[PDB]
């Protein structure tokens, strides 16, 4: 999601921009603003949960010595869905 | 010699030939010699009150047992701990023999070392890298002066208390028409990382309390 | 004094040796002194480096003699060895060998090459220029950067050799030697070359110990003494070469040995492939040895490790020493002082060109103006260490 | 207790002849200077900036510190003899390009922190 | 063990000074030295093509740096300071806050290239593999400016190249 | 024949933005490890001649400088005099990281951070050292920079 | 002042000022110490330029990074100057010309171009705003260099009502046209042609002096509509100069080139400014109100003509 100020400028996904009055938009002048439109919090978000057994799943990004370092995820909460503190991928309990 | 891999197998008959050869310099030369001491890794020390660099360091390039024909290094440790803040430190060889050993002195600022060029003529520069980076005065040195450091320095960089940045930076200005010298400004400072950790690493080293 | 004159390499010609401000005192045509003036690439790495972790200071001596990189590398690490009182596994010491050897031919590529190139002999430039791109690679295949490998460091070495690189190094080998033969048919026994270093810059077996001479200085005026023989490091002492040694003491007869030596290097490497022994490549002490990304990615102590010694380094015990080499060049070591931090107090760097060209003067005596050029040379004077 | 090495002069009445030896070094160097350098400056600015470097060691006492002051002159000046420095090395006394640093309280409470 | 080098003495036999007087009349080993160069020009030269060949390299070759993302899409670096803490020259400038959602993610992350000494350290600290150096290295540029490096533009080369730099460590992974 | 103004110009400014790059002399300053590339990047592999940049050439008939390795402040004022000496055009090529930004010696009292302070670069090549293929590339991106240049169009339009 | 815009730091080359200034026609020879002075204090600086980029290459090592910014425009057009006026904290306009071409002709480079950049920076809001106008401006002068200037003096004290016009008299420096002028152009390869140089009254200035005044006029807030002229603190007579120079350049004297393409030397109307008189203007403000000292040209004039000094000269009479 590339939402744009009102002055025109690009919006990234740590949401700086130069507002209206700042002077140092001015280098743009001629060249442009480079952005990254793969925003990282969207893409996640579009993954889906996965459902599990047991109370606790072990994540590691797949690959094993390619991905993030392994932990291990409780779920006895059913509230609300656990969380990859690496990758951000998330899993739950099933039925229960 | 021992089966562990990861450890560093000792030499001990190097360092018992070391102890043995400790008296022998420390009975000779007893005005000057106030501490000599021998490391775990096979490297013997020397400690001399500074007025015997000549005597000692003569003594061992010419004498019958020690034989140290060539100087391998001169340098100085700045250390603003103590009164005697330097502490110059001459590094001997010896092919005849194949050992090698170190000799330490203590000085200040304002208390020259007598020149060493004439024991050797290897010191004839590092004796002015001392002074350049330094400032420790070397006494009847044939020339002395900078030898590193950019001209009309003013200063001793190799100080502990010199900053790492200096404190002129160059640029060129077109309206002299020549290179020009301003206060240092960064445009990125330095950032200072602390590393030291808060628990005792070697108890073997440890200080006693005071 | 007559007419002193400041010959200034400032404008640099194509030899990539550094910039030399040299002030002279000629009498006519005969030079009678010098005065090289050396603060021109003076960078104070010797200051910098005690703000660094010893791992992060590493990559300084890299770039003190940058055409003998690698075995720059080997002074440093031995160093820390040494403090740290561990022992590099053995796999590691014939890895270290293997390219201190390879390192010893491209120092002296460069060495005798140039040496020639400034003489107006540029043939043998190229030829020889062409086998440092073949060693190149071998540099880049095992550390993945072409001169600055970094490949060495305290402990052993960063990652294990390629597949295929040793059934590669040996291809390199085999049909070296007929390299050096194309270059001896051209400089040795050319006559305008023996013209040019025969009895020029002549060494005194006395003197070259006083001014603190080492390498090819002393073993080219009769002096026997290799540190590689004396007091061995990894594996030297079981290898077997021969170290030539001159008689003259003129510039010719360190030719020889530099092309002398090249050979010698063969005979080693040709030893280090057969030889070549299994195990891991680094001391499997964690605590100095940063795990492999397997082991920092599944075990929990293997990840603290891996958490520690890229922030804060590892600990040298407090102390002092000095250790050196049988550099290319010549005597090479370091005197660094720990006092128990991570980051060393101090250390000298004893450049083995800074007093072989303090004794420039000495050499210079009574010789043509246009002999300093064949002077210089032969001592393989390489201003990032002189200075650094 | 004072016992200290001293370096050349044993005491400030024969310490203070160098300076005066040393200031007559620069006094008759300067006209070289402007010349040999083809510096911007007339003989008569470069002596007045040379007593001001004299004249701010006024203060010292010591004299080891007299007979230190006096060996860095005379590199100084022995580099600017023989023409070892550079037009530039020998402007850097003057402060060319630099702007006029304010010194009074007001000056320095209207433009920065700088105390 | 040494030899000698230079210590050759001349027999004084007539044939042998015959030769040696030959040698400096007809010079010969100058004659010599002319063949050698001779064959050398009809040998096949060294030269590669350039930009339509290239140098071989390897797989550990150090490039461009640039950060990664899981096959997700998601970025892998989760700012842990571990490579800024060890650039020995200080190159990277990092900084974090809490996103949206709470995950330990960069806000501004800068590589001074440089200031960079390219060495290949923080690819070797991260802990997940996120900051990189591709097998680029034809990115000179006509201004200073140009080449600092900060987030937009690491990510959008790691995103660019990522078709490669998987490839590569695929393939040397294992040495790690 | 016919033209404008404009068109015989181009044609003849074209021209000489094609001299001036296909004969390149580029005076080399070798201050440090990466004054070893430089020699590499001439060497057989690539031959930078090959595309007629000539290898040696008198500082004062030189066509672009290529400041390679670091540039202490001792040996600053030396650069900008060997600078001034070059006629023009004449373009200066920052190669390696130390001769950008400082490199490694950032943070060095007696380091001038970046020889652009010095003088006017014009190309800048990252690595230290920037393999001897990557410095070729800085070369032939020069040519085209100077192939990007329009002098007499524009003093046509004065 | 503007939330980034407040200062910050010492003043060196990379401490922040405040100044964003933008010029126009900085590759002159005023500009590039006007640029060089800025970028001294690190202050943010817009360069438009109409010549190749090549040309502003000099202007680099002046500023810190991201300080110099070298967009394009023509003066024909006025999309071009709105960007680089657009968030400008001031602007100066330094164009001009010694020649007229068969493009721009003097009203075009001293009426309509200050005019066109003056409008647009009120419309942009531009808070403030200098102009560089001629110490002998008369709209009955007989200069056309002065006559098209005249004009200029009046619009952009029109359009621009706080503009602070500046009107200095002739300038010297290092790369100055007026003093390297008269030593090589009116005597190399040519006899002096002075047509009796005995009534005429010069009274030139010092480059870097205009150059320190201007900045500080940026900093004053009260020299806002005010209008300044830079002269020397001596006068001289256009006679006694030229012999004088020949003095410092050491070329012969003896006391008494058309228009073509290139740049022009020694051109027709040129002469009108040699030979005119420098006003005397004793009310309007000059340097010494801007906390500038005007520089004796008998100090400076030595660095200027060093160099055609090929490889002890009393310094020139004044004329009250
Ligand atoms: C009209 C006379 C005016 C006086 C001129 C001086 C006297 C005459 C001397 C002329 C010498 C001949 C020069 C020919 C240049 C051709 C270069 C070439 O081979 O093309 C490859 C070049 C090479 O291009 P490149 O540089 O991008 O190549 C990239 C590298 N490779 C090839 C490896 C991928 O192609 C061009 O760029 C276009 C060349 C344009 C040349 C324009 C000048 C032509 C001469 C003027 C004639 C005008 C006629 C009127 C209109
Ligand atoms: C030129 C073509 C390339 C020649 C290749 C080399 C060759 O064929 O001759 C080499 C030959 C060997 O000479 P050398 O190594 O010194 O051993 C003999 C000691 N008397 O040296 C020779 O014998 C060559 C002799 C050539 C004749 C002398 C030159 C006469 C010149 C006028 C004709
Ligand atoms: N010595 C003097 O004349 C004195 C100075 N002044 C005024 O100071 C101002 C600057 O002085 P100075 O630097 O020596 O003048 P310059 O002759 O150096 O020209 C100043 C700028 O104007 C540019 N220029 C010329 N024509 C145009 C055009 N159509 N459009 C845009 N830019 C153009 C020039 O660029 P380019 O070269 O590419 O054409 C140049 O960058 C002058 O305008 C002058 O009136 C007033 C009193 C005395
Ligand atoms: S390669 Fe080394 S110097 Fe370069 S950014 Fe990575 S860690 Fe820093
Ligand atoms: S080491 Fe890797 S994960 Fe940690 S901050 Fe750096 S790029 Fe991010
Ligand atoms: S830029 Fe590269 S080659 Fe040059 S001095 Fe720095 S590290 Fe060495
Ligand atoms: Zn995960």
């Amino acid at each position: 999601g590339v939402r744009t100020s009102p002055t025109g400028e690009k919006v990234t996904h740590t949401g700086q921009v130069y507002d209206d009055g700042d002077y140092r938009k001015v280098r743009f002048v001629g060249r442009q603003k480079e952005v990254n439109e793969n925003f990282a919090i969207d893409l996640i978000a579009e993954q889906p949960v996965s459902q599990v057994g047991s109370r606790v799943i072990s994540c590691d990004g797949g690959g094993g010595a390619l991905g993030h370092p392994r932990v291990y995820i409780n779920l006895d909460k059913e509230t609300k869905t656990g969380t990859c503190g690496y990758c951000g991928l998330q899993f739950r309990q099933q039925h229960h | 010699a021992d089966t562990r891999p990861t450890v560093r197998p000792r030499n001990d008959v190097a360092h018992k030939q070391l102890s043995a050869f400790g008296e022998y310099v420390a009975e000779i030369l007893p005005k000057y010699v106030q501490q000599v001491q021998v490391s775990c890794f096979n490297e013997l020390e020397i400690c001399i009150h500074p007025d015997g660099v000549i005597p000692v360091l003569t003594f061992l390039r010419d004498h019958s047992n020690a034989q140290f024909k060539s100087l391998a290094d001169l340098t100085a440790v700045d250390i603003p701990t103590r009164q005697n803040r330097f502490e110059i430190v001459y590094n001997l060889l010896s092919l005849r023999f194949n050992s090698r050993i170190r000799v330490k002195t203590y000085t200040d600022e304002l208390t020259p070392i007598e020149s060493s060029v004439p024991v050797y003529k290897a010191a004839n520069w590092y004796e002015r890298e001392i002074w350049d980076m330094f400032g420790v005065f070397f006494a009847n040195h044939p020339d002395l002066r900078r030898i590193l450091t950019d001209y009309g320095f003013e200063g001793h960089p190799f100080r502990k208390d010199f900053p790492l940045s200096g404190y002129v930076e160059l640029r060129y200005d077109d309206e002299v028409k020549r290179v020009v010298a301003e206060p240092v400004e960064l445009a990125q400072e330095f950032r200072k990382f602390d590393l030291n950790s808060p628990w005792e690493a070697f108890p073997a080293y440890r200080q006693p309390p005071e | 004094l007559v007419s002193n004159l400041t010959l200034n390499f400032g404008p640099q010609h194509p030899a990539a040796h550094g910039v030399l401000r040299l002030v002279m005192e000629l009498s006519g045509e005969m030079v009678r002194k010098c005065d090289p003036h050396i603060g021109l690439l003076h960078r104070g790495t010797e200051k910098l480096i005690e703000y660094k972790t010893y791992l992060q200071a590493l990559p300084y001596f890299d770039r003190l003699d940058y055409v003998s990189m690698m075995c720059n590398e080997q002074a440093y690490s031995l160093a820390v060895e040494k403090l740290l009182n561990i022992r590099p596994p053995p796999r590691a010491q014939w890895i270290r060998v293997l390219f201190g050897e390879i390192t010893r031919l491209l120092n002296h590529i460069m060495a005798v090459t140039t040496h020639a190139l400034d003489i107006g002999a540029m043939t043998p430039f190229f030829w020889m220029f062409e086998e440092r791109e073949k060693m190149f690679e071998f540099y880049e295949r095992v550390s993945g950067a072409r001169m600055h490998a970094a490949y060495v460091r305290p402990g052993g070495v960063h990652q294990d050799l390629p597949l295929g690189l040793m059934d590669d190094i040996y291809e390199f080998s085999k049909n070296f030697s007929l390299r050096i033969d194309e270059l001896e048919e051209m400089l040795t026994n050319n006559r305008i070359w023996r013209n040019r270093t025969v009895d020029i810059g002549i060494v005194t077996a006395e003197d070259a110990l006083n001014y603190g001479f080492s390498g090819v200085m002393l073993r080219g005026s009769g002096i026997q003494w290799d540190l590689r023989k004396t007091q061995p490091y990894d594996v030297y002492d079981q290898v077997e070469f021969d170290v030539p040694i001159g008689s003259r003491g003129d510039c010719y007869d360190r030719y020889l040995c530099r092309v002398e030596e090249m050979r010698q290097s063969i005979r080693i490497i040709s030893q280090c492939l057969n030889k070549m022994p299994p195990g891991e490549i680094k001391v499997d002490d964690a605590k100095v040895s940063p795990p492999k990304r397997a082991e920092m990615k599944t075990s929990m102590e293997s990840l603290i490790h891996h958490f520690k010694l890229y922030t804060e380094g590892y600990q040298v015990p407090p102390g002092a020493t000095y250790t050196a080499i049988e550099a290319p060049k010549g005597e090479f070591g370091v005197y660094l002082v720990s006092d128990g931090s991570s980051r060393p107090y101090r250390c000298k760097i004893k450049a083995p060109g800074f007093a072989h060209l303090a004794g420039l003067d000495k050499m210079s005596k009574g010789h043509m103006l246009a002999d300093v050029v064949a002077i210089i040379g032969t001592q393989d004077i390489v201003f990032g260490e002189v200075d650094r | 207790s004072t016992s200290v090495k001293p370096i050349f002069s044993r005491d400030m009445n024969e310490a203070k002849r160098r300076v005066r030896e040393l200031y007559r070094a620069w006094y008759r160097e300067v006209p070289n200077t402007v010349h040999l350098f083809q510096l911007d400056i007339s003989v008569k600015q470069g002596r007045d900036k040379v007593r001001e470097m004299f004249k701010k060691n006024a203060h010292i006492t010591d004299p080891r510190v007299v007979d230190l002051l006096v060996i860095k002159g005379k590199m100084e000046l022995e580099e600017t003899i023989k023409v070892w420095k550079q037009r530039t090395h020998v402007m850097r006394f003057f402060h060319e390009t630099e702007a006029p640093r304010p010194k009074d309280f007001l000056s320095k409470f209207y433009v920065g922190h700088d105390p | 063990t040494y030899k000698y080098v230079n210590l050759r003495e001349p027999s004084m036999d007539m044939k042998s000074v015959t030769d040696r007087a030959a040698q400096t009349l007809l010079w010969t080993e100058l004659i010599r030295g002319l063949g050698m160069t001779l064959s050398y020009l009809f040998r096949e030269p060294a030269t590669i093509n350039y930009p339509f060949e290239k140098g071989p390299l390897s797989p550990r070759f150090r490039g461009e740096h640039a950060l990664r993302r899981y096959p997700s899409g998601e970025e892998r670096c989760i700012a842990c300071k571990l490579c800024e803490a060890v650039c020995p020259a200080q190159a990277i400038t990092i900084e974090a806050e809490p996103r949206a959602d709470g995950s330990r993610r960069t806000t501004r992350y800068d590589i001074d290239m440089t200031k960079c000494i390219y060495c290949g350290f923080c690819q070797e600290a991260c802990p997940v593999d996120a900051i990189v150096e591709g097998p680029n290295f034809e990115f000179s540029t006509e201004t200073h400016e140009e080449l600092l490096y900060n987030k937009e533009k690491l990510l959008n080369n790691g995103d660019k190249w990522e078709a490669e730099i998987a490839a590569n460590i695929q393939a040397d992974y294992l040495y790690r | 024949p016919s033209s404008r103004g404009e068109y015989v110009v181009a044609k003849l400014d074209d021209l000489i933005n094609w001299a001036r790059r296909s004969s390149l002399w580029p005076m080399t300053f070798g201050l440090a490890c990466c004054a070893v590339e430089m020699m590499h990047m001439a060497a057989p592999r690539y031959d930078m001649d090959r595309f007629g940049v000539v290898f040696r050439a008198s500082p004062r008939q030189s066509d672009v400088m290529i400041v390679a390795g670091t540039l202490t402040n001792k040996m600053a004022p030396a650069l900008r005099k060997v600078y001034d000496q070059m006629p023009e055009p004449r373009y200066v090529v920052s190669m390696g990281s130390c001769a950008n930004g400082g490199g490694y010696y950032h943070y060095s009292y007696s380091v001038v951070r970046g020889c652009d302070r010095i003088v006017p670069v014009d190309i800048y090549v990252p690595g230290c050292p920037p393999t001897a293929e990557a410095l070729l590339y800085g070369i032939l991106q020069l040519q085209k920079k100077i192939k990007r240049e329009k002098r007499l169009r524009i003093w046509y339009r004065r | 002042l503007h939330h980034a815009v407040i200062p910050h730091g010492k003043g060196g080359r990379s401490s922040v000022s405040g100044i964003v200034a933008t010029v126009f026609g900085a590759t002159g020879f005023l500009g590039r110490y006007v640029v060089n002075h800025l970028g001294r204090m690190g202050s943010q600086v817009i360069v438009p330029h109409r010549c190749e980029p090549y040309d502003t290459m000099h202007l680099r090592p002046m500023g810190d990074l991201g300080q110099i910014i070298f967009m394009d425009w023509n003066g024909r057009d006025k999309d071009s100057i709105r960007r680089a006026v657009e968030h400008s904290s001031v602007v100066i306009n330094l164009v001009g010309r010694e020649w007229e071409t068969q493009n721009f002709d003097f009203e075009d480079v001293f009426v309509k171009i200050p005019q066109a950049i003056a409008q647009v920076s009120k419309e942009a809001g531009v808070e403030k705003f200098i102009h560089i106008s001629h110490l002998n401006a008369d709209i009955k002068s007989s200069s056309k260099y002065l006559r098209s200037k005249a004009v200029g003096e009046k619009e952009v004290r029109e359009t621009f009502p706080e503009a602070t016009i500046i009107k200095p008299a002739e300038i010297f420096g290092r790369e100055d046209r007026f003093l390297n002028y008269f030593a090589n152009i009116r005597w190399f390869g040519g006899v002096p042609l002075i047509s009796l140089g005995k009534k005429t009254v010069k009274q030139p200035v010092y480059i870097v002096d205009v150059t320190k005044g201007i900045i500080n006029a940026i900093k004053d807030p009260d020299a806002r509509g005010k209008t300044f002229a830079f002269v020397g603190p001596s006068r001289y007579l256009l006679f006694d100069l030229v012999q004088y120079v020949f003095a410092v350049a050491h070329r012969p004297f003896l006391p008494y080139f058309e228009i073509s393409p290139f740049e022009p030397w020694t051109t027709r109307d040129k002469v009108e400014r040699i030979h005119t008189t420098d006003k005397i203007l004793p009310h309007l403000p000059g340097l010494e109100d801007l906390g500038v000292e005007a520089t004796p040209l008998e100090l400076k004039a030595i660095e200027v003509l060093r160099r055609h000094r090929t490889y002890d000269v009393q310094p020139a009479k004044t004329i009250p």
